[PDB]
């Protein structure tokens, strides 16, 4: 409730496991595709799951983002911070996020909720 | 009291991570992996989901000489969210 409320985001998918995610990303995404979701560990925050590869079953593989609000403002765990997830996620289609897990993390297209 | 219980690697690859925990008494329905490297950790990760039947999965395409920190889950299919109290592991390579 202490942030800039961004569930009329159309990247946003409210309740998704990280499973129907990678599903979604997988059936529908490419490179970079994303959207944002209920986290399940930390109700009432959330996640940003960025597509990141094309392979690992025949699934695609997904990097998940916490979300923190703090202070009215967004950050993805530091760097810079937003007055909005929308700010933020624009921020990220021009700059890179981070390089972990053997890939870099940036964002493209976002998968819509249908 | 966390939920699973008894989280450890088993046995390592310089890639590659094989790990357990206990197959308890009072079943769940099912289990989320959850990994990163340490430092980035906990606000960049991958997961995977497996049934509640098993108590062991590997980790791979990681890379040697890296501290990962590795939390894994429990889960109700009646339940959106998380069981809390989760268990959680550091290791290296």
């Amino acid at each position: 409730l202490n942030c800039a409320d961004p569930t009329s985001e159309r990247w946003f998918h409210g309740h998704l496991s990280g499973k129907e995610a990678e599903k979604l990303l997988t059936e529908k995404g490419k490179h970079g595709s994303f959207l944002v979701r209920e986290s399940q560990s930390h109700p009432g925050d959330f996640v940003l799951s960025v597509r990141t590869g094309d392979d690992k079953d025949g699934k695609s593989k997904v990097t998940h983002v916490m979300i923190r609000c703090q202070e009215l403002k967004y950050d993805v765990g530091g760097g810079e911070r937003f007055d909005s997830l929308t700010d933020l996620v624009e921020h990220y289609k021009k700059n890179p996020m981070v390089e972990t897990l053997g890939t870099v993390l940036q964002l493209k297209q976002p998968l819509n909720k249908e | 009291s966390s939920v699973p219980t008894k989280l450890e690697v088993v046995a390592a690859t310089p890639t590659s991570l094989l790990i357990s925990w206990d197959a308890p008494a009072v079943t769940v329905d099912y289990y989320v992996i959850t990994y990163g490297e340490t430092g980035y950790w906990p606000y960049y990760w991958q997961e995977f989901e497996v049934p509640g039947s098993k108590s062991t999965a590997t980790i791979s395409g990681l890379k040697p000489g890296v501290d990962y920190t590795i939390t894994v889950y429990a889960g109700s299919y009646d339940s959106y969210y998380y069981y809390g109290s989760p268990i959680s592991i550091n290791y290296r390579t």
